[PDB]
């Protein structure tokens, strides 16, 4: 229950078993903090939070005290000014006059407290000095000067706790006592850069970023990431033209402050590669062409080939939005094709699970969700490298409470401990019949998760009615009031906000008719033999790669952080991005690019406007019109029928699950034209931890140094 | 708001609460000479309401390129011959949005705006400004910085006297005082840019003290300099205030009545040529001026004259001021002893932790002013200069609203210019003492 | 707190050896038997490891609240070179206050006798100094035992106790002026009740007590310091001709 | 792009310094550039080469100070541990600090940042 | 615009020692001009600014793969 006291004499309720300093943020009153963060344990080191409170001889620590009955708060006392600022004055003593060379600048809570906590001016003028340490190589991406640490312990409590990366640790003892690893390591954790956020000080910074920006001359953009399928909540920070640097922002029921490395630093790849101009492919060149000169060249095609029924062909990449699938739905439909690909292996067939009720083909139990999970079932993904954030929440959930988790598929090395089960659907078939499935039964709040690369495999069609089979059988534990145990795992952006307007291929006779007009909406990971080699290839996208470099006309069109996109995330919530900067060079909307060549085609699209194009998307699916929430299944157990009904007889081949993620930092267009990717790589193919390893910056082998990062 | 969209109550007027006067003891129907017929309506035969919309006055655009302009001012004159029938100044030709530009600014870069203001009395413009932020700040400056704001203070009224009287004395055709008093204007702005780094724009005087104390020279060669100012004042003294010609170009001329100026917004010597005694000095002391004894000229006629005879003895009160603030000039330091408001020392900020992070925050977040807002005036060498500063308790001002005195004044030009000659308007420009910089802000 | 979560999370309770190993003899000699030392709050006996300037040093069991020159001058042969030439004691180990000579001479050693003397018993560790002590170079090992012995996870006591060792070991040879005197007892006030444990205590207090029977001693070497290099010290220990010599000075210091 | 005035991007250096430094060549060039004195252009030497032909600052502390050497004309004052076998430098002024206890390493190194002596 | 530096300063009443006796005359500069530079305007050598930064986003170098 909700306990009375008074803070700083207005009077608060909360539950018991509250930190003070947490009914301070209740009660609309701040206290200053260093290592106390909401999403880590308390540790008490800092001095900072130091409150007054009745019948208590000396001033508390307001993170570690726990709210009793009826106390009594002060925090703007005698006590409390003179304890802030003598903290601030022993915090201040051997820290480095450092403030203009520091990338903390304008964003430091040191300086912010020091300005409004400490004194003026400092007492401390020793002729011995300060203290001086020395610094530490923790891999390519995080820049040290430890000499700026003020021991708040927040990145060993992260990469310990949250992370699962124990190499981080505090060596030494006194004022000695320094943090980084003993051995001079990489740090190995998709979750690495959150550690230059956390960190209260500039010690721990940005390697790509280092110099290039004060916080103060940058826009700040809140959009959605679009490198995984979770639409991570951030921060896109742009000074005009550039980008300068991704930041999570919170959202508790998605990303939860944490964003991974491949969402951060990857955003130096949204400036190398760039399509800006349109290309027509000439005696084996490619040129450039006027945007008239190139619909027009497309339409001169499209006029010479007559394709029939399913004779054009579209697929869509991993960073579509909504707003282009739509378009291209609604172009393609009246081209005479029902022929709607994906981008990933299988894509371009009839999927396992279809796609008239969402629950098919979404994570049903939320993300927030598996804040209750007790028994939690994996196949056939690697959630570190398909979802590195809710990796994160299935450990923490797995640390407080009792959670089980097995797995059936590839073994790979986890932040949480669980049970290989099997590689495959025998060994699936083994998981529910023997005490996984007993411990999934028994549980509350059960959970099984597909991952889309069983939606890749052979056996998806008998591997999607096996598992909903066990959940139809087992409800009033799967499917309750109030709980749905069935989870799909989307590792792209753009494949949920695919199903959900029907942007997949509807049967195996569409599948079965050779195209030869293939536009590429976007897709750059497509399998060899989903492209006619004789077919008229129309690339759509913003980088020159895979994709580009076998069209004969490239379209430049626009990427997420210059567009207004819809993106609907695993499981099932509708998000928006918002642009940051302009369209580069001569590139367009995909959107408009689509509506364009409509016109050219002989069959414009009713829309002219983005709000017309949204009353269309609201009328295929309503719940792309309803903004940052997810909409409930209504008719949940319908999901029997795509599920099972179609999927009963199976060439069942026996195959074992793949690990659809070879390498974590290569997984997009974006990711594979990232410098900062690139020294991601290669330093983790040769565990190089030397922060310049690719990089500007003097070594030993490099007296003099080099111009070049990324190489 | 939204009752306004029908017909609803009509909003209360100035013409609606009109009274009529008591005819028992109402005597004369015009107890002022301003309105005395000499304005427009005094000649034709229709008024220019019907059927003489048709005809005008001879018109003349007086400005801006005129030299009694004094710059950027566009005075449209309505000409019966000779004579002044209406003058419509048309202003806002140097207005450059200082007021919206100043909401950009952290309250540091906004001080230089005020320098361009009056920008011959720029060290005045900045006490003002430094003295509503202080107020708002709730800080107590030091008291040398009170001195040295006082005496600088009065050099500024010194050199905008120079500039004002001898400009109008200039226009009316007087060419060597005007020469004269140049240098020892010449001179004084060795003083600012002795103490600032700037002839004009000093930037010096800032809410919390000034930026820099002044060099080991500085206060005996502002000695040596007051032992013959004296001098200069009694030879320009010795071509105007005797001479004929000056006297009957401007004794008569540009009169407005006490009971008038006060109701026109009239301040400074446009409202002490009056006969009232009011000194912004004398009522709401400010930095050391209680700490000095001066005395406060006051006319009686109310006239070009008398307003002349005003400003040439603010010259010898204006140096009396100063060789007090020499001789009582404390030591102490220039700026409030916060270096959470005003910069550390060059020293601390590379010597000291708390004396870096204070410089780096005061120049790039500058500091932050408690909420609130505040009107604060002083007075200026033209007037009651004010300010009308909005707080939001962050550290950008949320409104600077600027009271120049000779925005008040230039608006009555027309009620006391009527009726005179052609000359006698360029004898009320300059007795008026107009910068168009504060006019148009 | 250990009573609840301790040891392995588990209920816990810390004591001493001593304490430990003296409680079957109460039970079996009695709590009256041992409840019949000390003073009124005050009981039993204790054990005094009493080294220093004595010419005998030794740990001896002997009563509470004894007073400590009987328990020094008969258990341990007095003080070197006699009673006089005695300077100061500490009367419990390094983390208690110093104690001058006045006020030793019928000060009981006792829980409670000590407290009233601004001290405390401590460990009931009894080092003594003669008057050939440095008694600043004395307190000044202890500040530096404790920059030595502190863990580093707080900030008061990992900055404070490597701060306070540098201004002790300047105050030993006299680099800096008297106000600094003061602002060193400041100091460990900021460090006495804002820490984890009590070693920022342990470090504050037996500066705090050398501040209070010692300062003309401070004082005398600050002086003696500003005549060897001809003009007074600047704090932080710099010389007066910093500025002079193109040192980087702040105003104030 | 005629006379080396107009390409080498310093008179002591002939190559650019910053991932981001716009060659000379590539920014003498164009019609802006049609009947100008190259040689009379702003050409100040690189401060990337002349820092580099300091000798090291040998120490046998663990930690120096560097102010810039100006008094209050400086920098701010900062702290350098040298504990790595490998030349430390003022991240200020970029003045080279080595510990003595390296002495013997550093002058095996085939080659090094700045002059051992 | 053809006066020395140091000797600007003693022209303009700014120091009170020629740059004959003055010290900072005499640290030893190897990057400072050897030769007299004044001001170039009006002449073929006056300064043209220039951009030292490059561009801020690169495009793709196509490369269209055989068919
Ligand atoms: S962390 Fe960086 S910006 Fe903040 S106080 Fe330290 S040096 Fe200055
Ligand atoms: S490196 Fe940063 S987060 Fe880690 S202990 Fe130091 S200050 Fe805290
Ligand atoms: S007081 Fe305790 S916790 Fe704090 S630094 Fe000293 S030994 Fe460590
Ligand atoms: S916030 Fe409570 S001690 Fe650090
Ligand atoms: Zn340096």
């Amino acid at each position: 229950a909700e306990v009375e006291l008074t803070i700083d004499g207005k009077k608060v309720s909360i539950e018991a078993g509250s930190a003070l300093i947490q009914a301070c943020e209740k009660a609309g009153v701040v206290v200053p903090r260093y290592c106390y963060h909401e999403k880590l344990a308390i540790a008490g080191n800092c001095r900072m939070c130091l409150v007054e409170v009745e019948r208590s001889p000396k001033p508390v620590a307001s993170c570690a005290w726990p709210v009793q009955a009826g106390m009594v708060v002060k925090t703007n006392s005698p006590l409390t000014h003179k304890a802030r600022e003598g903290v601030m004055e022993f915090l201040l003593a051997n820290h480095p006059l450092d403030c203009p060379i520091c990338d903390q600048g304008g964003e430091c809570d040191l300086q912010d407290q020091s300005m409004r906590y400490g004194a003026d001016r400092g007492r401390f003028h020793e002729i011995g000095g300060k203290r001086a340490v020395e610094d530490k190589n923790i891999g390519p991406l995080i820049k040290t000067s430890m000499n700026r640490c003020i021991h708040c312990t927040r990145c060993v409590r992260f990469m310990n706790d949250i992370a699962g990366a124990p190499e981080l640790g505090s060596t030494g003892r006194g004022n000695d006592l320094q943090i980084g690893t003993y051995l001079e390591k990489n740090l190995d954790s998709e979750l690495s850069g959150n550690v230059i956020d956390l960190c209260p000080v500039g010690a721990l910074t940005s390697k790509p970023y280092a110099f290039r920006a004060r916080p103060w001359e940058l826009k700040r953009t809140e959009s959605i990431d679009v490198l995984d399928g979770l639409g991570s909540n951030i921060r896109v920070d742009s000074r005009g033209l550039e980008v300068m640097r991704i930041l999570p922002r919170l959202n508790d029921d998605v990303n939860e402050e944490w964003i991974n490395d491949k969402t951060r630093f990857a955003c130096d790849g949204l400036k190398t590669q760039r399509l800006t101009m349109p290309l027509v492919r000439r005696d084996g060149k490619f040129e450039p062409a006027t945007w008239e000169q190139a619909l027009t060249e497309i339409a001169h095609a499209y006029q010479t080939l007559a394709p029939k029924e399913n004779e054009f062909k579209v697929i869509a990449g991993q960073l579509v939005e909504v707003e282009s699938l739509v378009a291209m739905k609604d172009l393609a439909n009246r081209l005479g094709s029902e022929n709607l690909a994906l981008d990933f292996p299988g894509g371009s067939q009839p999927l396992a699970h279809g796609v008239d009720i969402r629950s098919n083909y979404l994570f049903n139990s939320k993300i927030w969700g598996i804040e209750e999970a007790d028994a939690i079932l994996l196949v056939g993904t690697n959630p570190r490298h398909e979802a590195a954030v809710l990796n994160a929440r299935i450990r923490k959930q797995w640390l407080r409470s009792d959670l089980e988790i097995a797995a059936v598929g590839q073994p790979w090395e986890s932040t949480f401990d669980y049970e290989h089960l099997g590689t495959d659907l025998a060994a699936l078939k083994n998981a529910l019949s023997g005490p996984f499935g007993e411990k999934l039964k028994k549980a509350k709040r059960p959970m099984i998760i597909v991952g889309s690369g069983v939606t890749e495999h052979p056996d998806a069609k008998a591997f999607y009615e096996t598992v909903w089979s066990f959940v139809e059988k087992n409800a009033s534990n799967f499917l309750t009031e109030e709980w749905c145990g069935y989870n799909v795992l989307q590792r792209a952006a753009s494949r949920a906000g695919a199903f959900e307007v029907g942007f997949v291929v509807p049967s195996p006779e569409v599948a079965a008719t050779k195209p030869k007009f293939v536009w590429l909406l976007g897709a750059d990971e497509f399998d060899p033999a989903d492209v006619p080699k004789d077919a008229f290839i129309v690339y759509q996208g913003h980088h020159g790669d895979r994709g580009a470099e076998i069209a004969d006309i490239v379209l430049p069109g626009a990427a997420y952080t210059e567009k207004a996109g819809t993106y609907v995330n695993t499981e099932g919530r509708v998000q928006m991005t918002r642009a940051a900067t302009g369209l580069p060079g001569a590139a367009r909307t995909d959107w408009k690019i689509i509506r364009a060549v409509s016109e050219f085609l002989g069959v414009p699209l009713p829309y002219d406007d983005v709000a017309q194009l949204r009353d269309r998307m609201a009328e295929i699916s309503p719940a792309l019109a309803a903004y940052d929430v997810v909409e409930p299944v209504a008719l949940r157990h319908l999901s029997k029928v795509q599920l099972v009904d179609q999927n009963k007889g199976a060439k069942v081949t026996g195959e074992p699950l793949k690990k659809v993620v070879e390498n974590f930092y290569f997984t997009d267009v974006i990711s594979r034209s990232s410098p900062t990717m690139a020294r991601c790589s290669a330093a983790k193919e040769t565990g190089d931890p030397r922060t310049n390893f690719m990089a500007p910056g003097m070594e030993e082998d490099r007296p003099m140094g080099q111009i070049a990062y990324g190489a | 708001p939204q009752d306004g969209f029908q017909g609803t109550r009509l909003i209360p007027t100035g013409a609606d609460f009109q009274s009529p006067p008591d005819p028992f003891i109402d005597e004369g129907a015009r107890d002022n000479a301003a309105n005395y017929g000499v304005q427009k309506s005094r000649s034709g035969v229709d008024e220019d309401s019907v059927e003489g919309r048709k005809v005008r006055h001879y018109t003349v655009n007086f400005g801006p390129q005129h030299p009694a302009a004094h710059g950027v001012l566009r005075l449209i004159l309505e000409l019966n011959g000779e004579e002044i029938v209406r003058a419509d100044p048309h202003v806002g030709l140097l207005h450059r949005g200082t007021e919206k530009l100043c909401e950009y600014k952290t309250y540091m870069q906004a001080l230089p705006y005020f320098d361009r203001l009056d920008y011959v009395s720029m060290m005045t413009n900045e006490q003002v400004f430094s003295l509503a932020v202080e107020k708002l700040l709730n800080i107590e400056i030091p008291p040398r910085a009170k001195f040295i704001r006082t005496m600088f203070g009065e050099i500024t009224r010194i050199l905008n006297h120079l500039m004002s009287v001898l400009s109008h004395a200039m226009d009316v055709g007087a060419l060597t005082p005007f020469l004269w008093g140049f240098e020892e204007r010449e001179k004084l702005m060795e003083f600012y840019e002795r103490v600032s780094g700037a002839r004009l724009h000093a930037a010096y005087v800032r809410p919390g003290g000034v930026h820099q104390d002044i060099p080991v020279g500085l206060l005996d060669d502002i000695y040596q300099w007051a032992t013959q100012f004296g001098d200069r004042i009694d030879e320009t003294e010795e071509m105007l205030t005797d001479n004929r010609i000056w006297i009957n170009r401007l004794k008569g001329v540009g009169v407005v009545s006490a009971a008038d100026a006060l109701n026109l917004s009239f301040t400074g010597v446009m409202l002490r040529g009056s006969g009232v005694p009011w000194d912004v000095r004398k009522s709401s002391p400010y930095d050391a001026y209680d700490q000095v004894e001066f005395d406060v000229p006051v006319g009686i006629n109310g006239d070009c004259y008398d307003r002349y005879l005003c400003r040439m003895e603010e010259f010898r009160q204006s140096l009396r001021i100063i060789h007090q603030c020499l001789n009582k000039m404390p030591a102490g330091p220039v700026r409030y002893e916060d270096y959470k408001i005003t910069p550390p020392p060059r020293a601390a900020m590379k010597e000291n932790m708390e004396a870096l992070i204070h410089h780096f925050l005061l120049f790039t977040k500058g500091y932050a002013v408690p909420p609130g807002d505040t009107y604060t005036a002083i007075e200026a060498p033209k007037g009651e200069m004010g300010v009308y500063v909005v707080s939001d308790g962050s550290e950008r001002p949320y409104r600077v609203h600027i009271r120049a005195p000779g925005f008040a004044h230039l608006s009555g030009f027309d009620h006391i210019t009527r009726g005179h000659l052609l000359a006698d308007a360029v004898a009320v420009i300059g007795t008026m003492d107009l910068v168009f910089g504060e006019v148009d802000r | 707190f250990p009573a609840a979560v301790g040891l392995f999370g588990c209920p816990s309770t810390v004591a001493n050896v001593e304490t430990v190993s003296v409680a079957p003899t109460i039970c079996r000699r009695g709590g009256a038997w041992f409840a019949s030392f000390g003073r009124e709050r005050n009981h039993g006996t204790k054990l005094f490891c009493i080294s220093g300037h004595v010419n005998n040093p030794c740990t001896v069991e002997e009563e509470m609240s004894i007073p400590m020159r009987e328990l020094i001058e008969k258990h341990c042969g007095g003080v070197r070179g006699g009673w006089d030439n005695l300077l100061a004691v500490i009367p419990g180990g390094s983390s208690t206050p110093i104690l001058p000579k006045h006020i030793c001479d019928d000060q009981l050693m006792d829980f409670d006798a000590l407290k009233d003397s601004q001290s405390g018993l401590g460990t009931a560790a009894v080092i003594v100094m003669d008057k050939s002590t440095d008694v600043v170079r004395a307190i000044s090992r202890l500040s530096h035992f404790y920059r030595h012995e502190s863990c580093g996870q707080c900030t008061p006591c990992r900055e404070g106790s490597k701060w306070t060792d540098q201004i002790m070991k300047r105050f030993e040879k006299g680099m800096g002026r008297p106000r600094e005197i003061d602002m060193l007892q400041e100091l460990t006030k900021q460090v006495e009740g804002h820490t984890i444990c009590a070693l920022g205590e342990a470090f504050a207090w037996p500066i705090q007590g050398l501040i209070r029977h010692f300062r003309p001693e401070l004082e005398a070497r600050m002086k003696k310091f500003a005549e060897e290099t001809g003009g007074q010290a600047l704090a932080g220990g710099w010389t007066h001709d910093s500025r002079q010599k193109g040192r980087l000075v702040s105003p104030g210091m | 792009g005629r006379p080396a005035s107009a390409v080498m991007q310093a008179p002591n250096r002939a190559e650019v310094w910053s991932r981001s430094q716009r060659p000379r060549s590539e920014a003498m060039a164009g019609p802006r550039f049609e009947q100008t004195d190259f040689d009379a252009q702003p050409r100040p030497w690189a401060a990337i080469e002349l820092i580099h032909k300091q000798p090291v600052r040998w120490t046998h502390d663990r930690i120096v100070a560097c102010d810039g050497g100006g008094g209050p004309h400086g920098h701010p004052k900062i702290y350098i541990n040298t504990d790595k076998p490998e030349i430390a430098t003022c991240n200020y002024c970029g003045l080279p600090f080595a510990n003595e206890h390296h002495r013997k390493y550093l002058e095996s190194l085939p080659q090094t940042s700045y002059p051992l002596n | 615009a053809h006066i020395e530096p140091m000797w600007h300063a003693w022209i303009s009443y700014q120091v009170d020692t020629p740059p004959t006796r003055e010290p900072l005359t005499q640290i030893e500069r190897p990057w400072a001009p050897k030769e007299h530079v004044p001001n170039r305007s009006f002449t073929r050598g006056a300064y043209k600014p220039y951009n030292t930064t490059q561009p801020k986003i690169q495009s793709w170098e196509p490369k269209a793969a055989p068919r």
